[PDB]
């Protein structure tokens, strides 16, 4: 037995979970059990909690999706058989180089751009607050804001610091499936092939690093689960047999080892570190360098 | 020297081969006799690179690169100058991983834990074995194998994409990229929780369990649980690696055209194929 | 250039970041040890942090690591060899004694609480109203051990309620005592509960509890080193 499926699933009341500093007038009730679920992982759906920032976000994130949507129906001439058919090529485009950093190009050439972005900007910006302010009511430390404020520095430099720098809109990415990608290659083209990019091929070591890190994590874990390895808390407050194995494990095959704590401070940094070295590597490219094969000639 | 807990687990026994005679340490290391078939197939696989830097004529790391041997040849042997080099030191590496596999298994067996970390370091051998065996194997050259050299290899991960167009068009990259950003989501997400419930705001008592469901159902409306996260984050990272081992697979043997092509089996499907508008028509 | 600043600075802030790391994780085990437990002479080149302080929830105290590090247990184990680094031969019975497989920690002998302050853990009949939502109900049970011989019948399931999972099968013995078995050394099956572990004649040495309705952090340290323990000592008898 391998501990990948649950053999018994057992269920009890709802848990409305801790209340601490949280205003409860704000938590939703409880969902159904999902059985399907409950084999993996837990059961119970709910209860969420949405405030006037949950709502903010939320409406506002329906509206860019909603807002590319309705684009996507004009350009499919309203045809459903179409739309499902071309939904993958379908595209809106940023503004033309022409406009500038304006906000004064029409509709139908990245005005409705402009309107999406604006609607996505709200929406990320009023999640992150969110995630601070959910930590801050049931008094934890505010690790989750501060890793996804990691992932938010990509995004912006991609979609607004980048375009802002480079004086036009035209450099951001456009909302499609198979024309983000075409963005994506034709990027590193324009940029003498990012291969060459020092800062991506650290996000590169990065990613493959946090697959490496979670392979190891998760099967360790797994491994000293007949010893309650997976209540990392009461592991760290009071080491059992289960941290002990799982550290000699790992000392015995490579000669170093971690803490129950310690091993998710490597976890948060090698995933972070992703996004870090990435939005750094993009934001040079073109405002600094205008071609990676160039300066990496120079190494400097 | 040893950690202040570890004597205690320091006993005799869970070889797989060689009974007492390799079960011992050298400072943290466990040797095993599978620790001695890593030092020979490691060892041999770095001089014979370093015989490989000389007939180059070069001792820089940047610049050494052991290649296959050229198409020419298929599957057969090659001179060492030119690809055989290449095919020995591509035993002494497989050598090495699948030794460095079994010795991870003598170590769970004296520490009385499961298989799970062997298991998962099996899916990076896959990937290893897919580009330089099952992939040339089944397309009839060693010559389609990734060359030795740090740089070099981007070389060819370049030259190989660019056969088939943007290689984002294959829709097993696809997955496989969708799997590798899900596991760096999860993983960052993991490590943040536990961490701001061992360390809360200043003068506060650590969380608990109960604090990591309630924060995530507060955020999304769901909890996996902790059991569940370790679950979740080994399942991601092994389906990332599966689905690329996947995409280099079928590429050049049942696909061998431009990837961007392959998406009109979806456009020509005869119930919407001559319908006018859109981007296909 | 301003690229070439930029990369040098992150390899200067990677090389600070590995060294908090490391030392991070240094807060257990260490310092070092020769195997007589003396002080080793070589640490490695990072030094211990300053000691950090966990505010135990409960009114259980405070942690501080790194602090002082002993067993606080009694290790029957030997040498086999004049030098450093071979292995160590039980001087009595492995299973009993809780060593090498077999090993348990000295962890606190309370049972770990939920954030309400209650037993995290409880026998179903104890917890309202908890039931099998899905998959094969194992009380009832009998439970074959590595020998093919039953060693007893399923009588509860225990329960971690705040994350709704089982986590002990209570087994009832030829004498009507019970043990715990860890959920993640069973394989529950049709018609009985199967262990590799541990084969028939080894399930009476199993740790007892000292209260029918809870178990302790030290209690299932025992129990799980116990059960772990038979993949290696009870496999005479698989
Ligand atoms: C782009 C933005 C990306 C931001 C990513 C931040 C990752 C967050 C990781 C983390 O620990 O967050 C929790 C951490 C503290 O959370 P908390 O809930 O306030 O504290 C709870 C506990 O009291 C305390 O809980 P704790 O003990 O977990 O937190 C302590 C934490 C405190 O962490 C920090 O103070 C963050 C360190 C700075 C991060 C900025 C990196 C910038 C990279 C520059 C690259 C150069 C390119 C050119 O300690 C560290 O992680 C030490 C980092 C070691 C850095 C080594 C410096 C090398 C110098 C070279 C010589 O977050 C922060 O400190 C805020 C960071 C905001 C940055 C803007
Ligand atoms: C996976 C798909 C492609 C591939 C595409 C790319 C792309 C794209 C990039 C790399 C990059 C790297 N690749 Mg590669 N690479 C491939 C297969 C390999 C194999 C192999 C299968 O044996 C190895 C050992 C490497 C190793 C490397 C590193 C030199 C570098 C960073 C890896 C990393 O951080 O991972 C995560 C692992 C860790 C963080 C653990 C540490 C591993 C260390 C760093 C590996 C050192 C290897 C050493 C130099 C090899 C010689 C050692 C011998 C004993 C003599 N690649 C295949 C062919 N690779 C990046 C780079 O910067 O290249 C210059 C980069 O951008
Ligand atoms: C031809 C293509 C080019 C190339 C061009 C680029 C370009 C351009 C970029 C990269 C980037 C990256 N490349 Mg590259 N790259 C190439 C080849 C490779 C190869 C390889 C050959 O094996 C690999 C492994 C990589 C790997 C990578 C990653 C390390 C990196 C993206 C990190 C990330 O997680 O972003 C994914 C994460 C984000 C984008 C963050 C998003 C966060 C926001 C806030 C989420 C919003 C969600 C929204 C509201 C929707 C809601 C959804 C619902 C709620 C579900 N590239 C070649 C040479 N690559 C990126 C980078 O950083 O470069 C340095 C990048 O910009
Ligand atoms: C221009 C280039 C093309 C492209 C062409 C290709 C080609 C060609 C390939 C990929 C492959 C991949 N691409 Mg691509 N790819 C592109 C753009 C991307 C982008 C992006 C954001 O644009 C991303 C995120 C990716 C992501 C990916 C991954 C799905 C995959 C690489 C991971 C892997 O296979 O690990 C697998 C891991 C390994 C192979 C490592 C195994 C490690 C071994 C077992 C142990 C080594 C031990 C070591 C020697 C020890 C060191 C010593 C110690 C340090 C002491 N590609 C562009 C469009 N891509 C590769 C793939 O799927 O391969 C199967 C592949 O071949
Ligand atoms: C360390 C970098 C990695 C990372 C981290 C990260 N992402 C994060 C977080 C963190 C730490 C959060 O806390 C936050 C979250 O709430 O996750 C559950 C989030 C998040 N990352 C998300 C997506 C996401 N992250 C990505 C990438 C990454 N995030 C990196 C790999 C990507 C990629 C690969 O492109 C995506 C698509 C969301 C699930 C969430 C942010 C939610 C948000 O802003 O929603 C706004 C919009 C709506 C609420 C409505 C959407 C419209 C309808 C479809 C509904
Ligand atoms: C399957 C999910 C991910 C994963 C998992 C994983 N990897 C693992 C494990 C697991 C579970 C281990 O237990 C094992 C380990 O010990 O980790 C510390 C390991 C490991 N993964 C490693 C590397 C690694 N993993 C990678 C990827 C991944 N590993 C996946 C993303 C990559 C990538 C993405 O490129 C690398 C580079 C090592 C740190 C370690 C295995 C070490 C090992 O096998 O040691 C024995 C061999 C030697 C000491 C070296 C021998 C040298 C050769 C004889 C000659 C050189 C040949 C080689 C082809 C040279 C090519 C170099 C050029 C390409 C630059
Ligand atoms: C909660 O639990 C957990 C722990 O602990 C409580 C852990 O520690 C870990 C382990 C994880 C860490 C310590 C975090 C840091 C790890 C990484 C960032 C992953 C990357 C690691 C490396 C790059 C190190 C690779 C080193 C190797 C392979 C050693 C090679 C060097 C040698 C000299 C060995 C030579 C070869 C042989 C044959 C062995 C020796 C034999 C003879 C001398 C004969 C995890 C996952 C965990 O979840
Ligand atoms: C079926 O019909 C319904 C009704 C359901 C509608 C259907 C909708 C559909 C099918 C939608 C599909 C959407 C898709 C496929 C979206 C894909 C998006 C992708 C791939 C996004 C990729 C990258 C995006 C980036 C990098 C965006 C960055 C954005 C920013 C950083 C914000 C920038 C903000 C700007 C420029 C405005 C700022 C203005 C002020 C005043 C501050
Ligand atoms: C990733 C979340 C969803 C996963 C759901 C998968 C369900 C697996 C069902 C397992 C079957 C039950 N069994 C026989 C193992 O006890
Ligand atoms: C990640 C997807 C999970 C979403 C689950 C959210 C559950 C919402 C609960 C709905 C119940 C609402 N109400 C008012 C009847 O209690
Ligand atoms: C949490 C830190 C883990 C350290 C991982 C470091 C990997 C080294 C990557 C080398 C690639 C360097 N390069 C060529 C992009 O400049
Ligand atoms: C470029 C990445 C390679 C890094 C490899 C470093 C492995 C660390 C080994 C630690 C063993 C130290 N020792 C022998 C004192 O125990
Ligand atoms: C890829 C980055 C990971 C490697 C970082 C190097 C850590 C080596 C620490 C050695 C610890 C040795 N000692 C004596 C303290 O146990
Ligand atoms: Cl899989
Ligand atoms: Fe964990």
């Amino acid at each position: 037995y391998q501990n990948i499926f649950s053999q018994v699933q057992v269920r009890g009341p709802a848990d409305l979970g801790m209340t601490e500093d949280v205003n409860l007038a704000n938590r939703s009730g409880v969902g159904p059990f999902s059985t399907l679920l409950g084999w993996f992982g837990n059961a119970q759906l709910g209860p969420i909690y949405l405030g006037s920032l949950g709502v903010l976000s939320l409406f506002s994130g329906l509206m860019w999706f909603f807002t590319i949507g309705i684009w996507f129906w004009y350009q499919a001439g309203w045809n459903p058989a179409v739309f499902l058919r071309d939904l993958f090529f379908f595209s809106l485009e940023p503004p033309a180089p022409e406009y500038g950093l304006s906000f004064a190009a029409p509709l139908k050439e990245g005005g409705l751009w402009l309107i999406a972005s604006f609607f996505m900007f709200v929406a990320v910006w009023s999640w992150w607050g969110r995630t601070y302010l959910r930590a801050q009511a049931l008094g934890m430390g505010k690790h989750t804001a501060w890793a996804f404020l990691s992932a938010i520095w990509l995004w912006m430099v991609l979609g607004f610091i980048r375009p802002i720098l480079m004086g036009s809109w035209s450099e951001a990415v456009p909302y499609g499936i198979f024309s983000h990608l075409d963005w994506t290659n034709n990027f590193s083209l324009v940029h003498g092939n990012l291969f060459y990019n020092p800062f991506h091929g650290l996000s590169i070591a990065f990613l493959y690093g946090s697959a490496l890190l979670f392979a190891m994590h998760g099967a360790t874990i797994l491994a000293v689960s007949r010893f309650g390895g997976e209540r990392e808390l009461e592991q760290i407050a009071d080491r059992g047999t289960a941290a002990e194995r799982a550290a000699l494990f790992w000392r015995w095959t490579m000669g170093f080892n971690a803490t129950m704590e310690g091993i998710h401070r490597w976890a948060i940094w090698m995933a972070v570190l992703v996004t870090l070295t990435g939005g750094i590597g993009i934001l040079l490219s073109g405002t600094v360098v205008d071609n990676w094969y160039v300066w990496g000639q120079n190494h400097g | 020297a040893l950690l202040s807990f570890e004597r205690k687990y320091r006993v005799p026994g869970g070889t797989l081969v060689g009974g007492n005679l390799f079960d011992f340490w050298v400072g943290p290391f466990y040797v095993g006799f599978f620790g001695v078939a890593t030092f020979f197939f490691a060892a041999l696989g770095i001089i014979l690179i370093a015989w490989s830097a000389v007939l180059q004529g070069t001792w820089n790391p940047q610049l050494i690169s052991v290649y296959p041997p050229a198409l020419e040849y298929g599957l057969g042997g090659a001179p060492l100058a030119k690809g055989g080099l290449w095919q020995i030191i591509t035993i002494c590496a497989t050598g090495a991983f699948v030794s460095w596999a079994l010795r991870e298994v003598e170590i769970c067996r004296k520490l009385g834990i499961g298989y799970h970390i062997p298991f998962a370091f099996a899916f990076a051998i896959l990937a290893y074995l897919t580009l330089v065996l099952f992939r040339p194997v089944m397309m009839g050259a060693w010559g389609y194998a990734f060359p030795y050299g740090i740089w070099t290899h981007l070389d060819w991960v370049s030259n190989t994409g660019y056969t088939y167009g943007n290689f984002h068009y294959n829709p097993a990259h696809m997955i496989a990229i969708s799997f590798f950003f899900t596991n760096a989501l999860a993983l960052a997400l993991h490590g943040a929780l536990v961490l701001s419930a061992a360390n809360p705001e200043k003068g506060k008592e650590m969380r608990t369990p109960d604090h990591e469901d309630t924060f995530f159902r507060d955020l999304v409306g769901y909890s996996i649980g902790t059991l569940g996260i370790h679950r979740l984050g080994l399942l991601l990272s092994l389906s990332a690696v599966f689905f690329s081992a996947l995409c280099m697979i079928i590429t050049g043997t049942i696909w061998f055209d431009q990837w961007v092509d392959w998406w009109q089996w979806w456009v020509k499907l005869p119930w919407w194929a001559n319908i006018p508008g859109g981007i296909n028509g | 250039d301003l690229a070439s600043l930029a990369i040098y600075s992150f390899w200067i802030f990677l090389a600070g970041l590995i060294y908090y790391l490391q030392t991070e994780n240094m807060r257990e085990g260490y310092p070092l040890e020769n195997e007589d437990g003396t002080p080793a002479a070589n640490q490695g080149p990072f030094p211990l942090p300053k000691p950090k302080t966990f505010i135990l929830p409960h009114g259980r105290g405070t942690l501080t690591v790194p602090g002082p590090e002993s067993e606080d247990r009694p290790i029957a184990l030997a040498r086999t060899a004049v030098s450093e680094g071979f292995p160590h031969a039980p001087t009595g019975d492995p299973m009993k004694d809780g060593v090498g497989p077999a090993s348990w920690v000295a962890r606190r002998d309370l049972p770990e609480l939920d954030g309400h302050g209650h037993n995290k853990i409880k026998p179903m009949k104890a917890a309202a109203g908890f039931h099998v939502s899905a998959g094969k109900n194992p009380i009832g049970l009998p439970v074959r051990g590595c020998d093919l011989e039953i060693a007893g019948k399923v009588v509860d399931i225990w329960v971690d309620i705040p994350e709704q999972m089982a986590r002990f099968l209570e087994v009832e013995l030829k004498d009507g005592s019970t043990r715990l078995l860890p959920m993640q050394m069973v394989k529950v099956q049709s018609n009985r509960v199967h262990v590799n572990a541990l084969s028939s004649d080894l399930f009476a040495g199993i740790p007892t509890i000292k209260s029918p309705t809870e178990v302790t952090l030290l209690e299932e340290d025992k129990i799980c080193g116990y059960v772990a323990g038979g993949l290696m000592y009870a496999a005479p008898k698989r």
